């Protein structure tokens, strides 16, 4: 769950394996 | 055979799932390089063989933006891929620690993975799996040159000829063409430009989702948007190639070249 601001949305960038 | 007679290894500098990546020098000409040494022992000869073909598209590809292999060595129970030393890590790394880039940092770095994806196609190379994962920096300083990495699963085109080389990449940076299972080609790296590039600007994603089923229905339909506050700022020239990079359609998404042609990336 992210909130409708900026500092929130920028949690949603993790690093992803391939596949 | 001769590596541990040209070379001598220091610090580790990444991990990888089968890999070790190490500083090491050629002992003769007293030159740093990065050596990614691979167990040949923990590996099938068809993995031997998905290897050398690794190393054998990374030495087509002489470029600045894009980390050039100097030598590949099979020696028993190791092989050595020798690339140019690049000090200061990830692009990835680096947006999360400045949260977001500039427009004139974001433009200065996407024009410069923008050069490397052309000189790819051009010489009938797709990426597959372009992510800011797969982009090291040459230094940590604020508008440093970024040299890309990994073609584990990079492809060979005769000419624009599209064909299905099968679903791989990474479920952020997937093309609708190839979740579609489609035939895809060149265009495929331009679309994941377009997320590299949305990243760049605010500091996470244009599509997400947890649950990968939904993740894969935002993409398919092109559902991105710029939200309140953080994007109200942003030029609408940035939107705009962000717009023709995730194009839904892959024959209207912009090239590479026409990208580089584009007001953003050449302005004054
Ligand atoms: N040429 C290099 N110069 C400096 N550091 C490097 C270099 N190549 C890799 N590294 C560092 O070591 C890490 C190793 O990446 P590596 O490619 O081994 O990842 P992996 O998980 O094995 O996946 P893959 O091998 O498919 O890319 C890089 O992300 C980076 O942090
Ligand atoms: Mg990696």
């Amino acid at each position: 769950r992210t909130l409708d601001s900026h500092a929130s949305r920028m949690t949603q960038l993790k690093k992803q394996a391939a596949l | 055979t001769r590596f541990t007679e040209e070379y001598q290894l220091f610090e580790e500098l990444g991990k990888g799932a089968f890999s070790v990546v190490r500083r090491c020098v050629k002992v003769l000409a007293g030159q740093e390089y990065a050596a990614k040494i691979i167990n040949t022992k923990k590996l099938s000869a068809r993995d031997h063989q998905k290897l050398e073909r690794e190393a054998r598209i990374c030495r087509l590809l002489k470029h600045p933006n894009i980390v050039r292999l100097h030598d590949s060595i099979s020696e028993e129970g190791h092989h050595y891929l020798i690339f140019d030393l690049v000090t200061g890590g990830e692009l990835f790394e680096d947006i999360v620690a400045r949260e977001y880039y500039s427009e004139a940092d974001a433009s200065h770095c996407i024009q410069q993975i923008l050069e490397a994806v052309l000189h790819c196609h051009q010489m009938g190379v797709v990426h597959r799996n372009l992510k800011p994962e797969n982009l090291l920096l040459a230094s940590k300083l604020k508008g440093a040159a970024v040299k890309l990495a990994d073609f584990g699963l990079a492809i060979e085109v005769e000419g624009e000829q599209q064909a299905w080389f099968g679903f791989a990449g990474t479920p952020g940076y997937l093309s609708p063409e190839v979740l579609r299972k489609d035939p895809y080609g060149k265009p495929v790296d331009l679309w994941a430009c377009g997320v590299i590039l949305y990243i760049l600007l605010v500091g996470y994603p244009p599509f997400w989702d947890e649950d990968q089923h939904r993740l894969y229905k935002q993409i398919k339909a092109g559902a991105y948007d710029f939200p309140s506050p953080e994007w109200d700022t942003v030029t609408p020239e940035a939107k705009d190639l962000i717009n023709k990079m995730l194009t839904i359609n892959p024959s209207k998404r912009i090239t590479a070249a026409e990208a580089l042609k584009h007001p953003w990336i050449s302005h004054r």
